[PDB]
RNA sequence: GGAGGAAAAAUUCU
RNA sequence: GAAGACUGGAGUGCAGAAGAGGAGAGUGGAAUUCCACGUGUAGCGGUGAAAUGCGUAGAUAUGUGGAGGAACACCAGUGGCGAAGGCGACUCUCUGGUCUGUAACUGACGCUGAGGCGCGAAAGCGUGGGGAGCAAACAGGAUUAGAUACCCUGGUAGUCCACGCCGUAAACGAUGAGUGCUAAGUGUUAGGGGGUUUCCGCCCCUUAGUGCUGCAGCUAACGCAUUAAGCACUCCGCCUGGGGA
């Protein structure tokens, strides 16, 4: 039921963090629904342009 | 929006359906004349002009009978900015068989039916109340 | 407007060459009118799926503080063309 | 059109020293935001958003000339004469 | 862009034709010119050979550099002006010690810029390298065969080559035809795509516009006699009473495939067309 | 109860 | 009607916020098809059952590499933006609109709007490209009494790109635009203020959207009900028994 990010008060998500995008992301590398996680809506998409830009660059699995 | 003595009417309409008691709206002389006029024939119980540095509000307290009964049984509209009515003083009507009231707008100022047919003098017809 | 791109040099490239591209890259981005700011080296990393035909890459980041988008424009090209960079990025901040 | 390039805007067709709202002012930002939409719609052909918003741009700067014109007749003649109009 | 003619007159009703919007100068440079004589398609022995062809306008050439071997000098576009001898507009380039030359005019082109040839110049419209040294996928033309020749391959108006690999000694290109051919690494070529890609377009009109061009009529071989084509001779208008259609010299030209079966240069060629 | 997504089966006639 | 005066309407200023709003250029991965090469042998595919079809000239399957085109899994949500049609990969450049906060500024500068101008899913037309999948027309195999169909195997235009036409839809919320008044309960999107609280969090108040249940009231009924189909005013469009049409 909790956020995280809000609760933490932490507000830009950068791209470069990878250890903070490894935790909503699934084992097969899918970006994890809002319902399981409990994440802000506006945080959740904000995390979700994180993960496409990590994962674009060679950082992120696409898949697996 | 161009016509306020009919928003004056529909608020004094909707307030009588909800059973209301008090109802506030912005002022202006000729909504004073009509709460007068109201209150003299005893349609309303009082008024009050409360000063506001914009334009002014008035508050008037809507009447009720013994056992819950409406002492305001309706309102209607007659000149509109669309299509504007003037009667003449062998022309005035009487509201609801001369149990209701008119209000006239003639060159004595705002009068009723009877202070129109007393002095033979004719306006504008504004509204019926009954 | 600040910006920050950061890249992959191919993992076989030696320190002389690496450098050596390093400050051409640094120096035709800063011709077209440019301050930078910043220029660090992440280094040796892994790469999460493959690429033409490498596992590892040497990450670098540079910021910019540059107003005319211009030089931006002119690095990729030259990203585009250079074969020692295989991967690059430009993002607004 | 950038924050600053309004200021100067602001500035010059000010009516006192702290005038934002006359419509000298809103007439002349108007007229440069709809040359700068001019010069970029005539770049972009089929961007009919934008030209939507020229087009809105364009009726309001209208009324308000014809709202300074019905009030008073010297500065409407001021300001087509110094910003250039018809 | 495309001229279009108001139907003021029958001949004139269906023309359409360039406007030259590109076209700078209108006087050529004298020390670039030589002199053509029509051969109206007559043989060394004064024999008529190829068909349809000679009486047009009157030409003269101009010598343009397919070469370019000067490099490390830089050269400014001067000009873009009209060729008659070809369908590509040619541009004039003042070279830094003085000395100018003519080239075909790429797309992009236009008078001011400045252009590089050699192992040091940049990709850009208008340089010249060498095929080793030109980063895959980009767009060339006036591709050479030969190293030290001249450009021969990719150099009609509007067209263009792009570069698919490299094997070593080669390097792979797929020409204007949709054909995938192997060039020796040495070789030079010009990026960029030629430049008068509105040439299809044109709608000639007039019979008469043809001759300007020295184009003689044709005539169908179904309309002659049955001594001087396969197809002559029948009582009325004949279908073609053969197998297939053939050529006025025999050997059928429909569908009939006339390249030299033991060629030297089919170990080259990638794929066919 | 209401809204969204979504599998597997399938002969003809009266 | 004229001359003055004032901010509630309207607009600008100052500070923040969110978004698949639009145009241009470049790039990314999964998968399908085709081509080449290793391993390997007799079937594969398909249906309610079959057959046409591909395959010993060696498939289907599996591993490696190359070519090209179209669409963007998870995020994804009666969530968001836009006047409508509509808009889902990533980055940049150029641009439109909206909401909240303040009360600095102008002072009715507003609403609607016949005729005009512009936008407008898909299908279709013209010119030039591109063409991997799908697929009108078409052919074959089945079903059937017949099968110009549904089912199976292939397949052209088209679907894609640029410019120019066309101007239609169950283009629908089957509900024209503007303004104000009229019980509540409960979710959600973007903000603002206060109280609890070291923060977190919880509680209350308020603005603008988006869902559901429901009072008065309205309706022939179904039902609508602060996002009215309730109570009122301004302006526009349209209706007058079915077919012919
Ligand atoms: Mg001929
Ligand atoms: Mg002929
Ligand atoms: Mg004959
Ligand atoms: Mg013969
Ligand atoms: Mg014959
Ligand atoms: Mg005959
Ligand atoms: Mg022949
Ligand atoms: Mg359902
Ligand atoms: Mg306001
Ligand atoms: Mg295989
Ligand atoms: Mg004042
Ligand atoms: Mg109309
Ligand atoms: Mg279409
Ligand atoms: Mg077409
Ligand atoms: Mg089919
Ligand atoms: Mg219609
Ligand atoms: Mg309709
Ligand atoms: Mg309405
Ligand atoms: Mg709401
Ligand atoms: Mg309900
Ligand atoms: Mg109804």
């Amino acid at each position: 039921k909790v956020c995280y990010f809000t609760s933490n008060g932490i507000t830009h998500i950068d791209y470069k963090d990878v250890e903070l995008l490894k935790k909503f992301v699934s084992e097969r590398g899918k970006i994890l629904p809002r319902r399981v996680t409990g994440t802000s809506a506006k945080y959740q998409r904000k995390l979700t342009v994180a993960i496409k830009r990590s994962r674009q660059m060679a950082l992120l699995p696409f898949v697996a | 929006m161009t016509d306020p003595i009919a928003d004056f009417l529909t608020r004094i309409r909707n307030a009588n359906m909800v059973k209301h008691d008090k109802l506030e709206l912005p002022a202006s002389k000729i909504k004073k004349e009509i709460a007068e006029i109201l209150k003299r024939e005893g349609f309303i119980r009082d008024v009050e002009y409360i000063e506001d540095d914009n334009a002014g509000t008035i508050r008037v307290f809507l009447k009720y009978g013994a056992t819950g009964e409406r002492v305001i049984t309706g309102l209607k509209r007659i000149s509109k900015p669309g299509l504007r009515v003037y009667a003449k003083s062998t022309e005035v009507p009487k509201v609801l068989n001369g149990l209701g009231i008119a209000i006239v707008s003639t060159s004595q100022g705002v009068l009723t039916d009877k202070e129109a047919r007393a002095k033979q003098v004719g306006g504008e017809v504004l509204a019926y109340v009954w | 407007r600040k910006y920050e791109i950061m890249y992959i040099i191919r993992p076989n490239i030696e320190e002389d060459e690496k450098k050596a591209v390093v400050e051409r890259f640094d120096g035709i981005l800063t011709e077209n009118g440019a301050e930078i700011i910043e220029s660090k080296e992440w280094g040796k990393r892994r790469l999460a799926y493959e690429i033409n035909d490498y596992r590892d890459g040497f990450y670098h980041i540079v910021k910019l503080n540059a107003d005319k988008a211009d030089s931006i424009n002119e690095f990729d090209r030259l990203a585009k063309i250079s074969d020692d960079i295989v991967r690059h990025m430009v993002i607004k901040e | 059109l950038t924050q600053e390039r309004k200021n100067e805007i602001i500035a010059e067709y000010r009516v006192h020293d702290t005038d934002t709202g006359s419509p000298e002012v809103q007439i002349a930002v108007l007229t440069a935001e709809i040359n700068s939409l001019n010069e970029h719609v005539r770049v972009h052909k089929k961007d009919h958003h934008s030209y939507r918003g020229l087009m809105k741009m364009v009726g309001h700067r209208r009324n308000l000339l014809t709202y300074l014109r019905k009030k008073d007749v010297q500065r409407y003649r001021e300001l087509i004469k110094r910003l250039g109009l018809r | 862009a495309i001229k279009k003619y108001k139907p003021t007159t029958n001949g004139r009703r269906h023309m359409t034709s360039s406007d030259f919007a590109e076209i700078t100068t209108s006087t050529p440079e004298k020390s670039l010119l030589r002199p053509l004589k029509k051969k109206a398609g007559r043989n060394n022995q004064g024999k008529l050979t190829v068909r349809h062809h000679g009486g047009g306008h009157k030409r003269q050439y101009r010598v343009i550099d397919f070469k370019r071997n000067k490099d490390g000098i830089p050269g400014r576009v001067a000009t873009i002006e009209y060729d008659p001898n070809r369908s590509a507009n040619i541009a004039l380039i003042n070279y830094a010690d003085g000395e100018k030359r003519y080239i075909i005019a790429a797309k992009g082109l236009e008078v001011g810029q400045t252009i590089y040839s050699g192992a040091e110049a940049d990709i850009k419209v208008g340089n010249a390298l060498e095929l080793k040294d030109i980063p895959v996928g980009t767009v060339i033309h006036n591709i050479e065969m030969k190293p030290g020749k001249g450009g021969q391959l990719v150099r009609s108006a509007g067209t263009s080559a792009q570069v698919l690999g490299k094997e070593g000694k080669y390097v792979l290109i797929r020409l204007n035809s949709g054909e995938v051919r192997m060039i020796l690494a040495t070789c030079r070529a010009t990026i960029g795509q030629v430049g008068n890609e509105q040439h299809e377009l044109i709608n000639i009109g007039k019979a008469g516009r043809s001759r300007w061009m020295g184009k003689r009529p044709t005539v169908r071989g179904s309309v002659m006699n049955p001594n001087d084509h396969p197809h002559g001779g029948g009582e009325g208008k004949a279908p073609i009473g053969r197998k297939s259609p053939m050529s006025p010299w025999g050997k059928p030209t429909l569908g009939y495939k006339t390249r030299k079966k033991n060629n030297n240069s089919d170990k080259f060629i990638v794929r066919r067309r």
